[PDB]
């Protein structure tokens, strides 16, 4: 019954044990171990649930414990204290094996290679708490222990790969609690949460590991977005240390999403385009990822429009995400037609939805874009029309009103016209040719540089598998 | 310069196409290496024996 | 005009007929559009050999 | 202790101060910080003022922007110390626009736009902004081109323009490497 | 693996633990060269083998 | 929190106000270094003054900021 | 065979709220009668589902509500008797007979052909899945190329019947390869008329047109809609695609069109619209347009959905043709010729300027319409950078996925 | 839903450990649920069931005719309104 | 050294060019010709279904390669247009 479940689970865990321990004891294999860990972890959290929830505890029982028995005993007891051979060090099935922690060696404290394993065991635990939503006290306790525990280590490269994943849950559980409900407790721990990440990021530069570094920059840029401190995000960007050397595709993808947000609130749109497109491309196109793509697609509307290019009607039409991007389709149509009344109506009705995604603050600014388009339309159609007629059409207040919109539009050059107040009409000064400008030179430069970029990327990549098959014996 | 870009885009297909063909050669070389690995399993028993 | 006999536009209001010679097109660009089309077919096809890989 | 009436009071003044430097970047940064707890808690009830104003400046709807100053009278205490700074700036933004929009205008129509109640105060702002009114007509055909040139003269990105010659070379080495 | 649960003579034990990866960091910035070396030497060598 | 109030308190005339402000910075010199980089010439200014008596901490605060940047 | 297309046309109209009551119910009688008669009763389960909250929506297998104007959605026990009666006789006969053709001693003639025989009965009653299975068995075994293409057309037709396009789409792409293997110019023609219809359903008139001129001369109707219908379809596609002179050759001087005359309400109106574009008649262009919307586009099952796109395009075409010919025009002048007011004209013009077909600015001071022309070498330049930009996206994304491997 | 052997189908993709990494990590921004959160709340539009899916998410390519919702009634009324004045002159 | 130099009006020639009528002609000929081998090029990659490099070349005539003739013709017109822009752009600003 209960005894059965423990042995069956523990065996499954031993298999996984073997694979990872061989790597670290045969010197770091760097990229390779990160790949192995994720796949094992997906399998393992799912396992944890069935055949008792003491699956994690079994593994701790048949291995040495520098500090792992203490944590496992705290967790168990909380979730109703239970005795079934579940007090670590109870059952013995190591039997003098270096692998499964030699009997003799431990007493003396001759072997102390548990550390990395400890990171991984905690790592499963953080994730199981999250799936359950029994985060709460259990999660806070793990977090407590684990901060002095990393500072007790003088870390190695393999262990940094694992702690880059611990760090993901540590940020998040604080967010989870704060996001339930504002608590006086939540405030105190935010300031704490910021400090510790900062501090650890300085150490992780020196040890020289990409994963710990990239991950920490990402968590901290997201911390900045919630608190409205754009300035602290800017100085942070300006640090410059964000590497590209071995960083996962998960970390880059999140990286670019944040960049898009940070530039747009401080009134730069140019550079936000490149990243909002990049961020869709690095992210994969699965259903479990669909949510992230819904976030990107909402942002893509604001960013694009403020720069002064209309994003595809098509892109939002022919998605499955069309219902999420239903209020947003209605933003795009309002701008297109130039109708003020339409845009105002949209943002009133859907206001509650828009606030969650944090697109709403960007929408106050998108008001400005609606108006310029309405007068842009009139200028293309009509070369000479009296500003009297322009007032009627877009339902503006006076003759002074109509002048001051059009006057600003031409400073930025968007309408490109000339106002005549003593000949009583606006006359378009549109040249509207770019084939007898030095402009095409400037476009073609980007296209050519991108193309060569790819020719090199084919060349470099091509060789590495060829080399490996050559090492292996074949005819 | 337009023609240089359009001509260069042709060359972007050429270079990329070849990439797939090498990974085909790598694919074949692992089956061949497997047959070798089987022959070499047998060879090791001879070594012990003799 | 529409039958393309003399290739001009008749200015109604000033009672003039502007006569123009044959509109030119950059033959070089026109052939560039024919090339681009072919290239788009070919890359779908690249991808089809490139899914046997995985 | 995050609630006081002077909290709303001061928030409004800080923001007025960001507009009056004429850097809307420091404004939007502050605005994202204010929009959570603080803005909802105190509600808008003097917050309404610096936010609507700022908006009327993105638009180029100075008729609304100039109007807001006047409604400042009703809450008068120390909002006057920013309103004076804001007028000269509101007038400045218009003058920037007027250059490119058109090139010459009668004296009465310039007065109307830059907001003065006397024709003479219009010509005084002319001389400060270095623009000649002669025979009651402004000219930008000379002036606009002059000011842009002295400013546009720089020796740190004017030796970087990216030559045609340079672009040909740059392509060239990418093919054989 | 290093410990810092217990310390003795006013963090003497862990003062020494802190400065041993910092001595070896000099050697690790030189190892980042040798780690791009492995990839580029095998790259141009296979290139030399087809020629 | 933000360390910007502490930098603002540097500007005030009494020596007493500034010495206390620099100590507060030190609690979170690697832990909240972002603002200090930007307003760094003030801390240096306080080192260069020979009438300032907490020169020694101003040099340290600076030292730390350059360590965090990568410099 | 023949019953399958003609019932579905009429049934679609039963769905429409765009046709008049009179018309809708003229159709509704034809539907119900020929389903009970030929045993299309399995399809009738589908069709109730298809009407459902447009017009028709009181049912004994779907939504109960009184905003139905149709009784020809509603089930009957007369219908249920019909189902059962016919099904059991026919089926019983045909299963035992077929089985023996395959049973006895001959697998290249008799076994292949028997599967066609199952297939006729499934195709008759409109069950798609079970028609796809049997006719798979015939194709799989080895037979004439001609039979292989012919069998496959029937499967395609079942998609066209259901008003589902993805199903057609899968079928005719396969067939297309087998055409040059048989070397049959007869069944290339029969292929063309099918592909015509497929291109027509989706928005792509460009291919439709090339094929539809071909379908006037040659086709023999094999589970497809009349030659009156096809002739009408050729007219509509003709205006859209082809310039003035090609409009003249291919439509007006077509021996095929000339020899079929105008014998239906829809052909009568469309032939009138072709002539007036060509004649630089402008008065009768707007009247002819309203009549073609009602009497051509709406009664279609393929240009009822493209109605909005089509009417927007011709409106843009007529304005374009006059401007292409005229350096200056007056708003009053242009508007008299068309038969609309000056005000009504100005709107429609200013709507279409940003869409870059018209290429004209319009002054309100003097009321003159100046005609600019920025399309030339400059035009071809915008297209190239845009398509090239897209191509670049494709190269990086396919590339990066493989390099990882 | 599998067709042929499973050999061809292991040769056309083996799932990546890289994708596993991307998916879970993104989920933190996606909150507790944000994959079905929006179409749960809005009830997938409050409108008639009908039988077409060419209003939104059409099979054929999206061309702009969202501008006018029906310019055919409008063009009718315009023509008829001039019609009167003309005739009665 | 005498033997290595073979020209003396090499300096003059490197800053001359032809008439620009035949340059435009080469650019058109190049683009139009690459369409015609691009058509074949699509057909070629329909195949590549026959085991062994040699078998492919013998059986489906893999030697008459469309691949080879596109790459080479693209290369030729491409390299030429780099030089053409380079020469002409030097000439206007240097001389004047």
């Amino acid at each position: 019954l209960h005894h059965s479940e423990k042995k069956y689970a523990e065996e499954d865990q031993v298999q996984e044990l073997l694979k990872v321990l061989n790597e670290i004891s045969k010197t770091t294999l760097t990229l390779d171990p990160r790949y192995i860990w994720r796949s094992l972890k997906d399998l393992s959290s799912l396992r944890n649930q069935e055949l008792l929830n003491a699956e994690t505890l079994c593994f701790t029982v048949n291995v040495l414990y520098p500090d792992s028995s203490s944590f496992k005993k705290n967790l168990l007891k909380f979730i109703t204290s239970n005795h079934k051979s579940s007090v670590p060090g109870s059952a013995e099935l190591r039997n003098s094996y270096p692998a499964s922690f030699y009997s003799v060696n431990t007493e003396k404290k001759t072997i102390e290679v548990t550390a990395e394993i400890n990171c991984f065991m905690h790592l499963l635990v953080q994730l199981f708490l999250w799936d359950s939503k029994e985060l709460e006290q259990l999660v806070e306790f793990n977090r407590k222990v684990v901060i002095p525990n990393l500072l007790c280590y003088y870390n190695l490269r393999s262990l940094n790969l694992i702690n880059a994943k611990l760090w993901f849950y540590i940020y998040l559980s604080h967010e989870t609690l704060a996001r339930s409900s504002e608590e006086i407790n939540s405030d105190n721990q935010n300031i704490i949460l910021r400090s510790t990440m900062m501090k650890f990021l300085k150490i992780a530069s020196l040890k020289h590991d990409n994963e710990t570094k990239a991950m920490l920059i990402n968590l901290i840029l997201r911390d900045f977005l919630n608190n409205g401190e754009v300035d602290s995000a800017s100085d942070f960007i300006s640090k410059l240390e964000y590497p590209h050397t071995d960083v996962s595709s998960s970390l880059e993808a999140r990286y670019f999403f944040y960049l898009s947000k940070i530039n747009a609130i401080q009134l730069d749109y140019s550079t936000a385009n490149e990243y909002i497109i990049a961020a869709i491309r690095k992210a994969p196109h699965n259903s479990k990822s669909l949510g992230f793509l819904q976030q990107s697609n909402k942002l893509h509307c604001c960013i694009q429009l403020l720069m002064g290019d209309i994003p595809e009607l098509s892109f939002f039409h022919q998605s499955n995400m069309q219902k999420s991007l239903l209020p947003y389709y209605h933003l795009t149509k309002a701008v297109k037609l130039g109708d003020l009344k339409k845009f105002t109506s949209t943002i009133t009705k859907y206001k509650q939805l828009l606030l969650k995604d944090d697109t709403y603050q960007l929408c106050v600014r998108l008001r400005s874009n609606v108006i310029k388009t309405g007068i842009r339309i009139i200028s293309l159609t009509y070369k000479k029309i009296s500003l009297r007629d322009i007032c009627l059409k877009l339902n503006l207040d006076s003759e002074q009103t109509v002048e001051y919109m059009v006057s600003r539009a031409i400073r930025d050059g968007v309408i490109e016209a000339k106002i005549n107040h003593e000949d009583g009409f606006i006359e378009t000064t549109e040249l509207l040719n770019i084939y007898d400008s030095e402009d095409p030179q400037q476009v073609f430069d980007e296209r050519i540089k991108f193309a060569n970029q790819l020719h090199d990327e084919y060349l470099v990549s091509m060789r590495y598998p060829e080399d490996k098959k050559t090492q292996q014996n074949e005819k | 310069i337009n023609i240089s870009n359009n001509l260069q885009k042709a060359l972007t297909v050429k270079t990329n196409d070849e990439l797939m063909v090498i990974y085909i050669s790598n694919l074949v070389r692992s089956i061949i290496a497997f047959d070798d690995l089987i022959e070499n399993k047998i060879q090791n028993k001879k070594i012990q024996e003799q | 005009i529409l039958d393309k006999i003399f290739y001009g536009v008749l200015d109604q209001g000033n009672g003039w007929l502007y006569v123009y010679e044959t509109p030119n097109q950059d033959a070089t660009y026109d052939s560039a559009l024919e090339l681009v089309g072919q290239l788009n077919k070919v890359v779908d096809q690249l991808f089809e050999k490139a899914s046997v890989l995985y | 202790l995050s609630e006081s009436d002077k909290k709303s009071k001061l928030i409004s003044l800080y923001l007025l101060n960001l507009l009056s430097q004429n850097n809307t970047t420091k404004f939007h940064s502050e605005l994202q910080y204010l929009d959570k707890h603080i803005k909802n808690l105190e509600d808008d009830s003097l917050l309404s003022y610096p936010i609507k104003l700022d908006r009327w400046l993105m638009e180029g709807s100075y008729q609304k922007a100039w109007d807001l100053l006047q409604s400042g009278s009703q809450n008068i205490s120390e909002f006057d110390s920013f309103t004076d700074i804001l007028k000269s700036a509101i007038r400045d933004e218009i003058a920037k626009n007027t250059e490119l929009s058109y090139d010459f205008l009668p004296l009465s129509n310039i007065k109307a736009l830059l907001f003065f109640n006397n024709e003479k105060e219009t010509e005084k702002f002319a001389l400060e902004r270095n623009w000649p009114i002669v025979n009651s007509k402004v000219y930008f055909n000379n002036q606009s081109k002059e000011k842009a040139d002295y400013e546009d003269e720089m020796m740190h990105e004017e030796d970087q323009k990216t030559n045609i010659i340079e672009k040909a070379m740059d392509y060239a080495i990418s093919i054989e490497n | 693996m290093t410990a810092a649960v217990t310390s003795s003579n006013i963090v003497l034990e862990t003062h020494e633990s802190g400065i041993k990866p910092y001595f070896e960091q000099k050697i690790q910035e030189t190892e980042l060269k040798i780690r791009s070396k492995t990839e580029n030497v095998r790259r141009l060598e296979a290139q030399r083998n087809a020629l | 929190t933000t360390a910007a109030p502490l930098l603002a308190l540097l500007r005030e005339n009494q020596d007493s106000v500034k010495t206390y402000a620099l100590e507060s910075i030190n609690n979170v010199v690697d832990q909240l270094w972002s603002e200090i980089s930007n307003e760094l010439p003030d801390i240096e200014a306080l080192y260069d003054d020979d009438t300032f008596s907490d020169r020694e901490m101003a040099a340290l605060i600076a030292s730390k900021v350059y360590y965090n940047l990568g410099e | 065979r023949v019953p399958n297309y003609e019932v579905s046309e009429k049934a679609f109209l039963l769905t429409q709220s765009k046709v008049s009551i009179e018309q809708r119910k003229e159709a509704a009688e034809f539907v119900l009668a020929k389903i009970k008669e030929e045993e299309m009763a399995p399809y009738y389960k589908y069709l109730c589902e298809e009407y459902l909250v447009n017009n028709g929506q009181s049912d004994l297998e779907h939504d109960e509500k009184s905003d139905s104007l149709n009784e020809w959605i509603k089930f009957d026990q007369e219908l249920y008797n019909e189902l059962c009666k016919k099904n059991e006789s026919k089926i019983k006969e045909l299963n035992e007979k077929i089985q023996k053709l395959e049973e006895d001693d001959e697998g290249e003639l008799e076994q292949a052909q028997a599967w066609i025989n199952l297939g006729e009965y499934y195709a008759q009653i409109g069950d798609k899945d079970n028609a796809e299975k049997t006719l798979g068995k015939s194709l799989s075994k080895a037979i004439s190329t001609g039979a292989k293409i012919d069998v496959m057309l029937t499967i395609a037709r079942l998609g066209f019947f259901y008003n589902d396009q993805l199903y057609v789409k899968e079928k005719l792409e396969a067939v297309n390869s087998m055409i040059e293997k048989g070397g049959d110019w007869e069944r290339r023609n029969r292929y063309k008329t099918y592909y015509g219809i497929h291109c027509l359903a989706v928005r792509n008139f460009k291919e439709a047109a090339k094929l539809l001129v071909d379908s006037l001369a040659t086709f023999t109707s094999i589970e497809l809609t009349s030659y009156e219908s096809i002739a009408t379809y050729a007219s509509v596609t003709g205006l859209f695609t082809l310039e003035r002179t090609d409009l003249k050759s291919k439509v007006i001087d077509s021996p095929e069109l000339l020899s079929l005359i105008s014998t239906t309400a829809a052909l009568q109106s469309i032939s009138s619209l072709t002539i007036s574009l060509y004649a630089s008649d402008y008065a009768s262009y707007f009247p002819y347009l309203l009549e073609t919307y009602a009497n051509v586009l709406i009664p279609c099952k393929y240009l009822n959905r493209h109605a909005d796109f089509f009417v927007r395009e011709m409106r843009r075409k007529v304005y374009a043709q006059l401007l292409e010919s005229y350096k200056t025009l007056s708003l009053k002048s242009m508007a008299s010729a068309f038969g609309v007011s000056v005000a009504f004209l100005d709107n429609d013009l200013g709507k279409f300027i940003p869409n870059k077909q018209l290429n004209c600015v319009i002054d309100r001071v003097n009321g003159i319409v100046e005609t600019n022309r920025p399309d030339n070498k400059n035009a071809q330049y915008h297209l190239l950078v845009k398509q090239g930009d897209g191509l670049l996206t494709k190269l990086q994304k396919y590339g990066a996925a493989v390099r990882l491997t | 839903m599998s067709t042929d052997v499973a050999a061809a189908q292991a040769q056309s993709k083996i799932d990546l450990t890289k994708k596993k990494n991307e998916e879970i990590n993104k989920k933190s921004l996606e909150e507790d649920d944000e994959f079905e959160d929006f179409p749960i709340d809005t009830w997938a539009n409050g409108e008639t069931i009908k039988s077409n899916a060419v209003t939104q998410t059409n099979i054929w390519e999206e061309n702009w005719d969202d501008v006018e919702v029906d310019d055919d009634f409008t063009n009718e009324l315009k023509a008829e309104l001039d019609r009167y004045k003309r005739e009665n002159q | 050294k005498m033997l290595m130099n073979l020209h003396k009006e090499q300096w003059q020639s490197g800053l001359k060019m032809y008439d620009y009528e035949e340059k435009e002609e080469s650019n058109l000929a190049a683009t139009k010709s690459m369409v015609k081998i691009a058509e074949q090029y699509s057909k070629r990659i329909e195949e590549e279904k026959e085991l062994t490099e040699e078998e492919l070349k013998t059986r489906y005539v893999g030697r008459q390669d469309p691949k080879k003739h596109l790459s080479e013709t693209a290369d030729e017109t491409l390299e030429n247009n780099i030089v053409s822009v380079l020469t002409a752009g030097v000439n206007s600003v240097a001389i004047k």
